[PDB]
């Protein structure tokens, strides 16, 4: 149940994309601040889905797809995946 | 037509620039004119006179590799005068040249056999005794036979202009005007079987390969190189079975035409030292040779016995991903994080989190775009030499202004060396240096920062002072957004993959929190030993050579090799590439990542996967740029990572920047399969003694 | 270029070495196209269809 | 070869011998290459 | 994506000659391992003819299943008229040879093919 | 004059150009295409649906009277959408002259036998199936003709491996010659027997 | 010349001879391995060095069109005896 | 004559070799010469053309006018380097013979 | 009357007769050849070329052959174009890697740069 890693997969030029990219721009330095112990892998590509990946323990993964979503929920999103 | 000029080739036209020249404009067309001397990638020299040309209305035939086309020049390559001319030429060389074709390394490999064949005459009216040539002893790597050398000046023009020697060279005049040394000199640089590729007689032969096979027969593997990070694109030359050669591939954004020495000439090590059978300890403590059935029980049963931080990998350099993210997985299932490397990177402030932080994000086409170079604390000639050859080709055409912090070593070209103490990144961030205000004349800087610096003990605060120097660089120059100034240059070819993959630099998890069950992923730096692992540690060492993890080692496993196997590498750019299979590994060997699958599925946790283009699904699923093959997509949030970098409050060390790889002997053993070969051996003796 | 040359031409000369080699590692090329060469056998009609 | 001898050298048998075909002289393939792999051989003192 | 039929209009008389097809090579059977000293039974002849039907059902195209209705025809009449012997009906069977278990445990026993 | 060149007639040329003119303006419908070699040989590329009139017409032409026909064979070119070219030599004896009829066909869709035009037809496009796979419509016994009974595969495409894919050996435990999927002692090892040199500029195809 | 391993088998000129534990050797239990006694190596090194006063040598290995190709052998360096890359043979200048 | 291997291992015989009956390995001897360190033929895939002994620039491998060789198990007919050598040193006083009453011709 | 529609992919493999162990498991490389480094000619880069993975080839008992098990071992197909290849690797059913034509960038040559007054270019020997 416990978070291990944190996987963000985005697009540098795509419409669903650009919530992602103002999410990683203006909140990602002081959610790396809150948990400077957790990986938060960015990994940005030319055509892949925006997809948020949660590695819990014992090799769980849950798997958020955050397509055409803007800053704020993007935002919720990562607190619903932090939290629980 | 803005700055285009129309020419003609047999009545065809063409647009060209201007400069073009008629042998350039012939191939646009699509006709390749004949050459000896001419290669594109040297300077134009003009002497073997192949690739004379008769332009119409003219009464004298050019040299197509020198003159450039004027308007509406109509070159008839296939005309009556270039036949005879390209008759003459060959005459002339064969007239001279000895009859050693079949005692000859380029049997099949001959351009002047093909050019004979395909424009010369065919048969010959020298009555008369052809010269012979002594031979020389310029190293143990390339093998001379000057009797064969046309005198083309290739390899001289090689080593001046992309070696940068200066040690080769034409001594006498007329028939007797001899390629070589004038001295017994060795000559051993790194980059130096290229003039075994481009000699185009087989003047200057490989000794390792002497005598071995022929190009008919050998097979051709289009491979990658993971000798070093560069990830240089090559063919593996294997006949029945077994590796011959080691080429390189053209590829105009990592490598060019070359490859470096220890690449070329490493490829012996792989037939020494090698695992061939899965071996387990018996009760008298020494490895025995068992079954995949029994050591793979034991290792599953250990693995069903332990969990937590008392499991934990550590992964070398001669790593693909698929094996990493296997690994990876595996002991994710055990609920194990501590899936270290053996290289380091500092882990304070961003991290392997955003990919930039750990990247050549300029790129080698951004090395020749760029117009001043601040190489801190790495030695490129031996840790990357095809960044450093690139260096070097942006030194001499774009006059490229090149600085170094770090110890004071011989580049092959001149740079502007400010120091080895680590102050000066603070010095240059302050803005009291004569670097900085060239800087600030400067409009597209590349800081390259090395993963060699970044081993210290003061790495974090080394990374952070470059990523505030490069800020107030890019501050105070107001370059361009597209423009990467921060690079990170590693040696490690599997460095790279790991830390996309998310795997921990370093072994300080491991130090931090000792296990009690270890794998060893081709582990062989001895960064981690049994004097700080605990005492009923167990080890098991999954690799394809025994060097320094296989004699410490409970279980080994032999894997396969980069020639062995079909494998996903990332070099410093963060392109990524696959290895294809050019032979099959010794024994009872497997590839990696069975290897760990089955593993898995005996130790009850089967890993969700079962063929290679899963294994590449699952990697997609995890960083979806290993699959992106020779696809080279850029990266951001260098504002993030530098907030962060300045957030980390670490504090530089006194001592100076001294790289491990000083001198070419340094350079020639780096790794397991360099230091298994014969041929570094002899490498390493002859630039030691002899 | 096609036919190879006598022994004694092949052992002294460097034209004749090369044009030997090359005949007996890759042959000589055959400029592209398709023929229809049919001789009169003794059971009857050979043909040979090259292409 | 009464009249006309051959010529004689050292490296040619002084003594011709028959089809050895299902004798123990016979003759039996093999490789004449040597080992072209060679495996790691593991230390003979135990670490422990 | 518009091609010329070979005996088929669509998918329907295609399958009718696939079920004429099988209907004479269901009524072969039983002749063929009489006459032909076959060791196996008339019902796993018939479960071979119908295992080779079902490996061949997953195609749909009209020309494909009428191209393997023609071969299924060359087939049967070579079997009709007894030029393919004991030795070439037994070679359906397979049964000198070791199969290959397809788990990855013994594909990895045994060797690196996939 | 010259000893090593062969010698060349531009009379036969002539010819065989004035005839695919008449035969290319006679027959429109579909003839694709008129070519003679430097060989002096005369190749009609036609469709595929008039093979049977082309046929005809060459062989019951008061002009053509190509009555033997000299082979009929088929060339796998893989690039092409319909790789199989089948080719028809035939021989006039009237004139005293020889003509190729070329024409198309890929794996799904099968030409007319020529059966009722010529009889050697019968045996040589029996050899084209078994070889190739190319079926043909109308044939009175349409079988395998050189293959080994119940062969799987037809052997002369490109594709198909030199060695096969299975190889038969005598049994004693069923006591019989069975397939097994092959196995080389020595594998056939194949030779990169050609030069990176050009050789014929005249066929320099231009760049892509 | 040819030199038995302590197995008791007898040594090729390429070197190659089988282990102790090697199980190919039962194709020469009750069998022979033939060894060709005239080693080549051993053969040329008891050939003298041919004394001529050439800067500049032209072998074919005798007999003219019987042996092989006609190659120049350039014998400048006086620590070192020229050899033919064909026949072996090694060729000296007499500086006297 | 001095007793060297004619055979430089130059590998034309097996690119000619229409059956593909010839495998030649060679590395440097330890004087340096280049030799073969394996040159096997198999007689029952050799066709017997000579395509071999009229490639051979140095005249090494020939097909000597020795044919009653025949064996009773299929691997004597497997010749390798040293039976090679042994026909050689066997039939030398009639190949050389007949290389001389017939070499003007080829 | 007598054109009909297909809508699918133009599988043949039911066709081609080959063993469905080499349909499934094999994987074929579409690419353009690269030059050997060895020679300066081009022409063999102007042909695509589809090959298989390499199998395994191990060493025979008797003479030490190159034994193999695998009969695409020595297929190699020859293409004028990708998609050519790209359509029979589909029609075939093989899965396939394709990697684009490796092309020599242009590269400005100057024959007088090699004697220049102030550029690094200029050369110390001929
Ligand atoms: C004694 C042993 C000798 C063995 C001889 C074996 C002869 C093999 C003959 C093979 C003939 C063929 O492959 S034609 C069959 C292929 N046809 C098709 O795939 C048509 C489409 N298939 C279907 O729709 C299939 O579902 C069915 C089951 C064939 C039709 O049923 P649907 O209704 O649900
Ligand atoms: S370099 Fe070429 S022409 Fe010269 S000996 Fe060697 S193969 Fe013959
Ligand atoms: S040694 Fe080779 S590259 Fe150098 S000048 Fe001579 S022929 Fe040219
Ligand atoms: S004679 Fe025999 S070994 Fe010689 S080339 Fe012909 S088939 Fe090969
Ligand atoms: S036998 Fe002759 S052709 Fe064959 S490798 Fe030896 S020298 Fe060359
Ligand atoms: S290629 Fe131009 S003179 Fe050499
Ligand atoms: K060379
Ligand atoms: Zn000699």
């Amino acid at each position: 149940l416990g978070l291990r890693e944190i996987r963000v997969h985005l697009c540098q030029r795509s419409p669903g994309s650009q919530g992602v990219r103002d999410f990683i721009v203006q909140r990602y330095v002081e959610l790396k601040k809150a948990h400077p112990n957790l990986p938060i892998l960015i990994r940005e590509c030319s055509e892949v889905q925006p997809k948020l990946w949660a590695r819990y323990a014992f090799g769980q993964e849950k798997t958020v797809s955050l397509n055409n979503l803007s800053a704020d929920e993007v935002t919720r999103a990562m607190q619903n995946v932090l939290s629980g | 037509a803005s700055n285009l000029i129309e020419v003609f080739v047999d009545g065809q036209s063409v647009m060209v620039e201007p400069g073009t020249t008629v042998l350039q404009a012939c191939e646009k067309v699509g006709m390749q004119i004949p050459r000896f001397c001419y290669h594109e990638r040297l300077s134009v020299a003009g002497n073997c006179r192949m690739c004379l040309v008769e332009i119409e209305k003219a009464p004298k035939v050019v040299a197509a590799c020198a003159m450039p086309v004027m308007k509406g020049w109509n070159i008839l390559t296939n005309s009556e005068k270039s036949k005879k001319a390209r008759e003459g030429v060959m005459e002339f060389l064969l007239a001279n040249h000895p009859l050693d074709c079949p005692i000859c390394d380029q049997g099949g490999e001959c351009d002047l056999q093909d050019q004979s064949m395909m424009f010369g005459s065919d048969r010959s009216r020298f009555l008369e005794g052809k010269r012979a040539v002594e031979d020389k002893n310029i190293g143990p790597l390339v093998k001379t036979i000057m009797t064969r050398c046309i005198q083309c000046t290739r390899c001289i023009r090689f080593a001046s202009e992309i070696a940068g020697v200066d040690d080769l060279g034409t001594t006498g005049r007329g028939n007797d005007m001899q390629v070589g040394t004038y001295i017994e000199k060795m000559f051993m640089s790194e980059l130096s079987g290229n003039v075994i590729d481009i000699c185009p007689v087989g003047a200057l032969t490989s000794k390792p390969y002497a005598f071995t096979a022929r190009p008919w027969e050998t097979r051709k593997t289009e491979s990658i190189d993971v000798m070093d990070a560069v990830g240089s694109n090559i063919v593996v030359s294997t006949r029945t079975g077994e590796v011959m050669r080691i080429l390189p591939r053209m590829h105009e954004d990592i490598n060019e035409e070359w490859i470096s020495d220890k690449t070329r000439f490493a490829y012996d090590g792989l037939k020494r030292q090698r695992l061939t059978e899965p071996m387990v300890r018996n009760e008298k403590g020494l490895l025995t040779y068992t079954s995949w059935e029994d050591a793979l029980s034991r290792v599953a049963g250990m693995l069903q016995n332990f969990e937590g931080n008392a499991v934990a990998a550590i992964a070398g350099g001669l790593v693909d991903a698929e094996a990493l993210v296997a690994l990876k997985d595996l002991l994710n299932k055990v609920d194990s994080d501590n899936l270290c490397t053996e290289e380091i990177f500092p882990t304070e402030g961003a991290g392997t989190d955003l990919r930039s932080n750990y990247l050549l994000n300029t790129t080698i086409a951004g090395v020749e775009e760029a117009d001043v170079v601040l190489l801190v604390g790495t030695n490129p000639r031996f840790e990357a030499p095809l960044f450093n050859a690139r260096i070097r080709k942006s030194w001499l055409h774009n006059d490229l202004k090149v600085a170094l912090i770090g110890s004071p070593v011989d580049l092959t070209y001149r740079y502007d060396h400010l120091g080895d103490s680590p102050k000066i990144l603070q010095d240059i961030a302050s803005g009291r240096h004569s670097f900085c205000e060239v800087l600030k004349d400067a409009k597209k800087p590349m800081v390259v920062l090395g993963s060699s610096a970044l081993q210290r003990d003061d790495g974090a605060a080394i990374l952070v002072a470059v990523s505030n120097m490069v800020q107030k660089i890019r501050v105070t120059t107001g370059v361009a957004a597209e423009w990467k100034v921060m690079n990170i240059l590693h040696r490690i070819a599997s460095q790279v993959a790991a830390l996309d993959l998310g795997y921990k630099p370093g072994v300080e998890a491991i130090r931090k929190n000792p296990p009690k069950m270890l794998f060893l992923l081709g582990a062989d730096g001895g960064c981690i030993t049994r004097q700080d692992l605990p005492k009923d540690c167990f080890i098991v060492y999954q690799g394809h050579h025994g060097d320094v993890g296989a004699p410490m080692a409970d279980v080994i496993l032999p894997g396969a090799a980069y020639t062995e196997k079909s494998a996903t590498y990332v070099n410093t750019e963060g392109r990524a590439q696959q290895t294809k299979v050019a032979v099959t590994p010794p024994g009872l060997a497997r590839e990696d990542w069975k290897i760990i699958r089955a593993l898995s599925e005996i130790a009850g946790i089967t890993l969700p996967y079962d063929t290679l283009d899963q294994v590449r699904n699952r990697l997609e699923e995890v960083s979806p740029n290993l699959v992106r093959y020779d696809d080279i997509e850029e990266t951001n949030y260098f504002q993030q990572a530098s907030e962060l970098a300045k957030l980390v409050n670490q504090e530089v060390l006194a001592d100076p920047l001294v790289p491990p790889q000083l001198t070419i002997k340094d350079f020639y053993m780096t790794d397991s399969i360099s230091r298994a070969s014969q041929t570094m051996a002899k490498c390493v003796k002859a630039v030691t003694e002899g | 270029k096609v036919s190879p040359p006598k022994r004694a031409e092949m052992k002294t000369s460097m034209e004749s070495l090369i044009h030997h080699f090359k005949l007996y590692t890759e042959g000589y090329q055959v400029p592209p196209g398709a023929t229809y060469t049919a001789i009169e056998a003794p059971k009857g009609e050979f043909g040979v269809y090259l292409v | 070869p009464t009249t006309n001898p051959p010529t004689a050298r050292k490296f040619i048998w002084t003594n011709h011998k028959f089809n050895v075909s299902a004798t123990p002289e016979q003759y039996v393939p093999y490789s004449t290459t040597r080992k072209k792999i060679h495996e790691w051989v593991p230390p003979s003192t135990p670490y422990k | 994506t518009s091609v010329k039929p070979i005996f088929s209009r669509d998918l329907n008389e295609a399958k009718r000659r696939v079920r004429e097809l099988y209907r004479a090579w269901y009524r072969e059977v039983p002749n063929t391992v009489h006459l032909m000293q076959l060791d196996i039974t008339v019902k796993q002849g018939r479960d071979k003819v119908r295992e080779m039907f079902m490996k061949n059902a997953h195609v749909t195209d009209p020309r494909v299943v009428d191209l393997l209705v023609i071969k299924g025809k060359m087939e049967l009449q070579e079997t009709i008229k007894v030029w393919k012997q004991r030795t070439h009906v037994m070679r359906f069977f397979h049964e000198t040879e070791t199969p290959r278990p397809k788990d990855f445990l013994s594909k990895f026993y045994m060797g690196h093919d996939p | 004059k010259r000893p090593t060149v062969r010698p060349r007639s531009d009379v036969t040329h002539k010819q065989l150009s004035a005839f695919g003119e008449y035969v290319a303006e006679i027959l429109p419908k579909y003839v694709q295409q008129v070519q003679v070699s430097c060989l002096d040989e005369l190749e009609i590329c036609i469709h595929p649906d008039g093979v049977i009139p082309t046929l005809t017409f060459l062989r019951d032409h008061t002009n053509a009277q190509f009555k033997s026909l000299a082979d009929l064979t088929a060339v796998d070119v893989p690039t092409r959408q319909n790789r199989f070219e089948i080719v028809y030599n035939l021989l006039s004896l009237r004139f005293n002259s020889r003509i190729r009829v070329k024409t198309y066909a890929d794996e799904l869709t099968p030409i007319d036998s020529i059966v009722s035009v010529h009889i050697a037809a019968n045996w040589y496009e029996r050899e084209v199936w078994d070889m190739f796979g190319v079926f043909f419509f109308n044939h009175p016994d349409l079988r395998r003709i050189l293959t080994d009974y119940g062969f799987e595969g037809h052997p002369f495409r490109k594709d198909f491996p030199l060695t096969g894919y299975v190889e038969l050996r005598y049994d004693d435990e069923v006591k019989r010659v069975v397939a097994e999927p092959v196995e080389l002692a020595q594998e056939f090892r194949k030779f990169d027997l050609n030069s990176p040199w050009e050789a014929f500029p005249a066929y320099r195809q231009p760049p892509e | 010349g040819v030199q038995v391993s302590p197995s008791g088998e007898k040594i090729t000129h390429t070197g190659q001879v089988y282990d102790e534990k090697d199980y190919r050797r039962v194709r020469f239990v009750d069998r022979q391995k033939e060894v060709n006694e005239n080693f080549a190596i051993d053969l040329i090194a008891q050939q003298p060095v041919n004394e001529v006063e050439h800067r500049i040598i032209a072998c074919d290995g005798g007999g003219g069109a019987l042996g092989h190709p006609k190659v120049y052998i350039n014998l400048d360096k006086e620590t070192k005896t020229g050899t033919c890359g064909y026949c072996g043979l090694q060729f000296k200048q007499h500086h006297h | 004559p001095s007793g060297e291997e004619r055979c430089i291992a130059c590998k034309l015989c097996e690119a000619i070799c229409p059956a593909q009956a010839i495998t030649i390995e060679a590395e440097p001897r330890a004087d340096g010469s280049r030799r073969t360190t394996r040159y096997d033929i198999d007689m029952t895939k050799c066709i017997y053309c000579g395509f071999c002994q009229e490639a051979c620039p140095v005249d090494a491998i020939v097909e000597g006018p020795n044919f009653e060789f025949s064996t009773e198990t299929h691997e004597e007919l497997l010749y390798n380097k040293e039976k090679l050598l042994n026909n050689g040193d066997k039939w030398e006083a009639e190949i050389a013979a007949n290389i001389q009453a017939d070499y003007l011709y080829r | 009357t007598q054109l009909i529609t297909v809508d699918e992919k133009l599988d043949i493999t039911t066709l081609t007769g080959v063993p469905e162990e080499h349909i499934k498991t094999r994987k074929v490389r579409i690419f353009v050849p690269a030059r050997n480094n060895m020679q300066s000619g081009v022409n063999n880069t102007k042909k695509w070329k589809m090959e298989f993975d390499t199998r395994e080839r191990w060493e025979n008992p008797l003479m030490g052959w190159a034994s193999t098990a695998d009969p695409l071992s020595n297929m190699v197909l020859t293409f004028s174009a990708k998609e050519d290849a790209i359509a029979f690797a589909e029609k075939n059913g093989w899965s396939y890697d394709v990697e684009e034509k490796k092309v020599p960038k242009p590269k400005s040559k100057s024959y007088g740069a090699n004697f220049s007054w102030n550029k690094r270019t200029r050369v110390s020997t001929k």
